[PDB]
């Protein structure tokens, strides 16, 4: 019926640019690279959160099945960003999306584009749709963070803090290959539980079942606690590498 | 876009409707007849039947009634078409010159309505205060008869009663009141309701609710002497009023359905009815007169008189003299006497009126070498069946060939100087657990004879129980010789098999020439048949010899002999055998496209299949390949009745609807898909229901003929005996006779005062467009009969195109000419 | 496994022949060489470039396979044409999205007048139509446009909703711009006549109404060729648009722009006085020209009419027969 979209941690040794070479630090940040070149483009052309998320994860999905030394990241982010547009209902046209990328890559960085960008673009949306199987529907972490979020009762600025700062987490998760490795819930979730421990905030008193010290259980069922951490250890590491640090 | 051109060859013959009254003058009796768009007026004579008018109205002539309102000297006539054009029309003569005047029209089409299922009913009040029309499901319309109603506008009154049978305005009550037969969950019931024009709504009525026979089919209005109303149904007539029933059950009238009926006597005494056998009785009232002075009735009683033609209308005239108006077969003027003849009749044929009836198929033959070409066609239906041959001599020549059973398909078998003729006959089972044929018929009088032995489906397994007093079909191939027209053979297909396609044609490398018959196993239960053969006989020496057959697993609708191949359409599919050196058909290529594959037609390696309901689609046989392929469909839906093959880009239709169409290949290889898409360019409401498209022309070819600006001919019979022809035209001459009819239309008065334009535009219950592609011939022929002050009004200001000079002003006389040669194609 | 879709090639149908043509490609009937069942292959053409792959078939593709119900078309797979090897750029070859084939079309049937509908009839058809349009707007799904021809009915009495190329979701919290002109004018709700914009999902229940009076009558209810003349039938029926029965038309921007000829009253009972009481107090609300006083899909289902009504019994319609030829 439908495709199964996750992957352990231990297999994404094994993707195509692994086995070509590529070392898993430089595949990391050719996706981080092609993420954030997804998130930057549509930010600059106004779109919604949701339609730079799922060009992200079909741009993340993509390179589990082809190989970054044989699809240039930038023509593929933009060609998911592309379709992603009319996926979600937010369309643009290729020449905006080229404009913009020009706008924003450098001279090497736009080579990738080759003598025509436009075509190079149009021509790989074959490939991504029969890659990500035709499956367009994609769910974010962003809705789930909103949901659970709504049922929590207390303190509005409290909580708002919570949401931000969780929210800021959701749009770094999209850089990490995360999106491969746990349902949107669950990351809802993490991102809720790191906001907590940073804002030392108990986030079970605004639940309505306050002696239930496992506060997500009742939004997210079957998910360890290791789960949790291990997400929010993927998500604090972005943070250490960078000179970034946490929002508070 | 596509330019045709359509001309009426023969008018319609069946007759739809037949009244009597005081129309032309309020001392002669008249007589109108009503055939599909003609209205016939005639003044009753002691010999017969004096002509003294026809019109054409531009719609198809549903309601027809004379009244005679207070203060008029003479009756007036409603017409009500079947597009809902209203009107109401009187006589007027003076000296030499006579003309038919429009007193009110209107369209009475509704909005929102459901059609009802036994049709547009008319009727008027017995003092003529207003018209009754049933249209539409649970509504009835009045139109009341006011001085000031020039318009006809009317208004609805809501009715219960959904499903009403018949209708009819009652004698002799207070106020308006109507009588109906209606049909509910419970049975049929016979109901009466008061109308009140004031308040323009139903009041209770004057007597109640009575539970009636299940198939009770007419109401018959009882005049004053009586009062009250006469039910007729298939066993059984009855009488009510109030607290009066009567019911009489004669076995005579239950052996075949009672359809029409008409008043002998005013006072109503006596009645006349007929059935579908042709069986005439007379209806009896025995009155019984009580010492207070008034009349009642005593008893009903029902005497067969004798036979005549299947009649639509009856109507007596005069003396004994009753019109006999026939649909099904010729119409007829027969005298009823008080003395019965030796053999039990009171019933002699005094005049026929030729009908060619429905005319199911028909081909164009020259049988006499003259290249004049002779239509011989299948006419009539049951006892009025038979083959007409239609020869141009000014009036057409028709020989009659009387079968006495239903003709289906005909085709010319020139190797055997001879026709090929499908027919049923009409049997009943009776006591023995056969069946016995009601009379003697074309199958059962053939020289020699033969009956299907085919084991094919002698396995059965499957029952088919039988009660005494069913009708069953019984089909026949008829061998009929071209000269004498005496039917040679007849050959009895199995039982329950339905012949339903015939071809003469020689196959392959095989140098015989075959009748090949295509049939279908039809049994009650199945929705559609699933059983089939496909059979090759030869002609030889006065008998007929099976050749081989094929079994198939449907019903074989339609056969066309394709370049040595037989290309048959089995149900869904259509396919294409080979006929090889063992004498056996072989399946070579199917195409399997189609809900129902009715109709096929083929121009050299083209094939152009009818659907039921998804119109025509162009078929190709690639001979490279050995299979079909799909060349272009039309996509927009239409029910087809008959298709034709007009070029190898155009294609003639004609739909259920009384409507032709004409689809083009869009000839721009451009895309794929605008190949693969027929446009339809010509659309026209013909007004008659197309059988039978075939080419060819009856006019005498002597080489020396004028060259026509039409090319083509296509030839066309239809439900109503109505013979029309259809031609192609260049862009300048449509273009110059369509600005013709422009000016001809502001010309010309018509009856009713119908535009022109309406009537023949494209109608189906759920669409309506403008005519299109298509020059309504009788409208360019009418302006050799317009008055010379109308001929050049119409000329006036009209430019030529295209031709030795591009632009040139017309004369009256230089259209005269013009319009004189496209009367000569026909 | 069935979930790799695009990958498969159509050499796997044998193709019967076109049925008709869709609005993004044409349509074809074929039937499958492994198991035999008759499908219908629908053809995305993405050789013109000028947007890539369209965006019809793309709503046609997110949503259908997100929507299972038995009154909703279902999309079995996506095949594509034998491709380029090696050449991933060369290729121009479309891809064919796979149905299932249904007998007919209601359009079909009706324009041929060859189908008879009882009131049972029209209960089992109605109640699978709303039945679909209640999970798709459960969904927040709105079809947008619901027109006969996009009814596709088999043989069994099964109904099914079919063209989901306009179809988009739909936000009762954020109010967001919508194409104003979506249904055909013969079943475009008044609404959208006058251009509200931000439309409800009470669209579709209009359409789906004037398909109920269709069913009754045979013959579309409102035929107009001009959004004027449309407005102005159904006002003669429905009653003109005013504050009474509208009170947010004056909101709406063609509303002074688009008047019809008078102020007519409503005459939607009268008209359809043959209609069973049951069913014709589901066409007034139905067609109520207030979408917010317009019934809900939920409603209809559980009306009169229909709440009785047992599925299990489908009834098939009177479907041509050897005779009616
Ligand atoms: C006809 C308009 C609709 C638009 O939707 N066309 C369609 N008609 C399907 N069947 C009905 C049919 C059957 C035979 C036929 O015959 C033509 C010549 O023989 C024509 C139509 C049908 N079945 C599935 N689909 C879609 C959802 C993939 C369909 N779309």
């Amino acid at each position: 019926t439908k495709p199964c979209w996750y992957w352990d941690k231990k297999d994404l040794a094994h993707t195509p640019s692994q086995l070509e070479g590529l070392d898993p630090a430089t595949e990391a940040r050719y996706r981080r690279e092609g993420a954030r070149f997804i998130f930057d483009v549509g930010t600059r052309l106004g779109l919604h959160y949701d339609t730079l998320a799922t060009g992200i994860i079909y741009f993340h999905r993509f390179y589990m099945f082809h190989s970054f030394k044989q699809f240039p990241r930038y023509v593929t982010g933009a060609c998911c960003l592309f379709l992603a547009g009319k996926v979600e209902e937010t369309p643009k046209k290729c020449k905006d999306i080229i404009k913009t990328a020009r706008s924003l890559l450098n001279d090497v960085q736009f080579g990738q584009f080759g003598d025509d960008p436009k075509e190079e673009v149009m021509v790989l949306e074959r490939i991504l749709l029969q890659t990500i199987k035709f499956d367009l529907q994609v769910e974010h972490p962003y809705q789930f963070l909103l949901k659970y979020a709504k049922q929590l009762k207390g303190d509005k600025n409290k909580i708002q803090k919570l949401v931000q700062m969780a929210w800021t987490f959701v749009n770094d998760s999209l850089c990490t290959t995360l999106s491969l490795q746990w349902e949107p819930e669950i990351i809802a979730v993490a991102v809720m539980y790191l906001a907590g421990r940073l804002c030392k905030f108990e986030i079970q008193e605004w639940t309505s079942k306050p002696m239930y010290r496992r506060w997500w259980e009742q939004f997210v069922q079957d998910v360890p606690v290791d789960v949790l951490e291990d997400i929010c250890h993927q998500i604090l590491d972005l943070y250490s590498q960078g000179k970034q640090q946490m929002p508070h | 876009m596509s330019y045709n051109y359509v001309v009426t060859a023969q008018k319609p013959t069946a007759v739809n409707g037949c009244v009597t009254g005081h129309f032309t003058s309020a001392e002669d009796l008249n007589l109108l007849i009503a055939k599909n768009t003609r209205l016939e007026i005639y003044v009753v004579t002691a010999e017969g039947l004096r002509p003294v008018k026809e019109v054409g109205m531009y719609g198809k002539i549903a309601v027809m009634e004379l009244f005679r309102p207070k203060g008029e000297s003479k009756d007036l006539l409603f017409i009500l078409t079947a597009k809902y054009n209203a009107c109401i029309l009187e006589y007027k003569q003076s000296g030499e010159s006579i003309d038919i005047i429009t007193r009110a029209h209107g369209n009475v089409q509704d909005r929102i309505g459901r059609p009802s299922e036994t049709g547009i009913i008319g009727i008027i009040d017995p003092e003529c205060r207003m018209i009754g029309l049933r249209l539409y499901d649970g509504l009835f319309k009045v139109i009341p008869l006011d001085r000031d109603n020039k318009e006809l506008k009317a208004f609805n009154i809501r009715l219960e009663e959904l499903h009403v049978i018949d209708v009819k305005f009652l004698y002799g009550c207070q106020a308006p009141t109507i009588c109906f037969v209606y049909q509910d969950p419970q049975g049929r019931h016979v109901k009466t309701y008061e109308v009140s024009l004031r308040e323009k709504e139903f009041n209770k009525g004057p007597w109640k609710q009575e539970n009636v026979e299940a198939e009770a089919s007419m109401v018959i209005a009882v005049p004053e002497p009586f009062g009250g109303a006469i039910i007729i149904g298939q066993e059984s007539i009855t009488y009510h009023n109030g607290d009066k029933y009567l019911a009489i059950a004669p076995p005579i009238i239950k052996q075949s359905t009672i359809v029409c009926h008409n008043r002998v006597d005013p006072n109503g005494s006596r009645y006349l009815l007929g059935d579908m056998e042709g069986r005439l009785f007379m209806l009896l009232l025995e009155k019984e007169e009580q010492m207070d002075g008034t009349v009642t009735l005593k008893d009903l009683r029902v005497e067969l008189l004798g036979e005549t033609s299947i009649a639509e209308c009856l109507t007596y005239l005069d003396n004994g003299v009753v019109f006999v108006g026939s649909r099904l077969g010729d119409s007829q003027l027969v005298k009823l006497n008080v003395d019965s003849n030796e053999q039990g009749s009171y019933v002699v044929a005094m005049e026929t009126f030729t009908n060619l009836g429905p005319i199911v198929d028909m081909c164009v033959v020259d049988l006499e070498r003259q290249g004049q070409g002779q239509l011989v066609t299948c006419s009539g239906a049951f006892k009025e069946g038979s083959l007409r041959i239609i020869r141009n001599g000014q009036k057409l020549h028709i020989r009659t060939v009387p079968l006495y059973e239903s003709p289906r398909k005909i085709c010319y078998q020139e190797v055997s100087q001879c026709f090929g003729v499908l027919s049923s006959r009409i049997e009943v089972q009776d006591t023995s657990g056969g069946t016995t044929a009601l009379r003697p018929s074309a199958s059962t009088q053939a020289l020699s004879s033969s009956v299907s032995s085919s084991k094919l489906f002698s396995s059965s397994t499957a029952p088919h129980e039988t009660s005494f007093g069913e009708e069953v079909e019984v089909h026949n191939l008829l061998i009929i010789d071209q000269h004498t027209f005496e039917v040679l053979h007849a050959h009895q297909f199995l039982q329950n098999e339905y012949a339903l396609s015939l071809v003469s044609c020689k196959l392959g490398k095989d140098p015989n020439t075959y009748f090949i018959v295509g049939t279908a196993m039809v049994y009650p239960e199945e929705a559609e048949p699933k059983q089939g053969r496909i059979v090759v006989f030869q002609y030889s020496d006065g008998k007929l010899q099976t050749v081989a057959e094929k079994e198939v697993k449907g019903a074989v609708y339609s056969m066309v002999e394709f370049n040595g191949k037989l290309l048959a359409s089995i149900n869904s599919t259509v396919r294409l055998y080979e006929w090889t050196t063992e004498k056996e058909l072989r399946t070579e290529c199917n195409h399997y496209n189609n809900i129902m594959a009715l109709y096929l037609k083929t121009k050299g390696d083209f094939i152009l299949v009818g659907d039921l309901m998804r119109s025509v689609l162009l078929l190709a046989y690639k001979p490279m390949e050995g299979n079909f392929e799909e060349i272009a469909r039309d996509f927009n839906p239409n029910w087809m009745s008959a298709v034709e093959i007009l070029d190898d880009d155009n294609f003639l239709g004609a739909e259920n609807a009384f409507n032709l169409f004409v689809c083009q290949k869009d000839s721009a290889a451009t895309t794929d898909e605008e190949r693969q898409h027929l446009q339809e360019v010509g659309l026209f409401h013909l007004g008659e229901f197309v059988n039978v498209f075939c080419h060819g022309s009856l006019v005498m070819q002597n080489l020396g003929e004028t060259s026509t600006p039409t090319q083509g001919s296509v030839l066309f019979g239809t439900v109503n005996g109505m013979i029309g022809l259809v031609t192609s035209l260049s862009e300048s001459w449509y273009n110059l006779l369509l600005d013709m009819q422009n000016r001809l239309n502001k010309v010309i008065k018509s009856v009713g005062k119908i535009e022109h334009s309406f009537w023949r535009s494209f109608h189906t219950e759920r669409k309506t467009e403008p005519a299109t592609g298509f020059i309504d011939g009788d409208l360019i022929e009418s302006f050799l009969d317009i008055s010379r002050p109308k001929m050049q009004e119409v000329v006036a200001n009209l430019q030529y195109d295209d031709g030795s000079g591009m632009k040139r002003e017309a004369t009256a006389d230089d259209l005269i000419k013009v319009v004189e040669e496209l009367t000569r194609i026909h | 496994t069935e979930s790799d879709w695009g990958k498969r090639c159509v050499d796997k149908f044998d193709i019967i022949g076109i049925i008709g043509e869709g609005t993004y490609g044409q349509v074809y009937k074929a039937k499958d060489k492994d198991t035999g069942e008759l499908v219908a292959l629908k053809k995305v053409r993405l050789d013109n470039e000028k947007e890539g792959f369209p965006i019809t078939a793309i709503r046609e593709i997110k949503i259908l396979r997100q929507l299972i119900h038995r009154s909703v078309v279902n999309m079995k797979e996506i095949v594509t044409d034998k491709q380029d090897a090696l050449d991933f750029k060369k290729d121009k070859g479309a891809f064919y999205l796979v149905f299932e084939y249904m007998d007919h079309d209601l359009m079909g049937l009706l324009e041929s007048g060859l189908v008879h509908f009882s009131e049972d009839h029209i209960k089992s058809f109605m109640k699978q139509l709303m039945e679909g349009l209640e999970y798709c707007h459960k969904k927040n799904f709105l079809h947008r446009d619901i027109k006969c021809s996009n009814i596709l009915l088999n043989n069994s009495g099964q109904i099914k909703l079919a063209d989901f190329g306009l179809a988009r979701l739909y936000n009762s919290e954020e109010s967001r711009p919508y194409t104003n002109k979506v249904i055909t004018l013969w079943y475009r709700p008044p609404e959208l006549l006058l251009g509200e914009e931000r439309y409800t999902p009470a669209i579709d229940v209009w359409s789906c109404g004037c398909i109920l009076g269709e069913l009754f009558t045979k013959k579309p209810i409102f035929q107009a060729n001009l959004e004027l003349a449309q407005l102005e039938l159904i006002s003669r029926l429905c009653g003109s648009p005013c504050p009474a029965v509208w009170p947010d038309v004056i909101r709406l921007p063609y509303f002074n722009t688009m008047k019809p000829k008078k102020q007519y009253r409503r005459r939607l009972r009268e008209e359809f006085s043959f209609i069973p009481s049951a069913a014709l107090d589901l066409l007034d609300h139905m067609l109520t020209l207030d979408p917010s006083k317009r019934c809900t899909a939920e409603q209809t289902l559980q009306s009169d009419f229909l709440k009785d009504v047992e599925l299990s019994k489908m009834a098939p319609p009177d479907l041509p027969h050897w005779q009616d030829c």
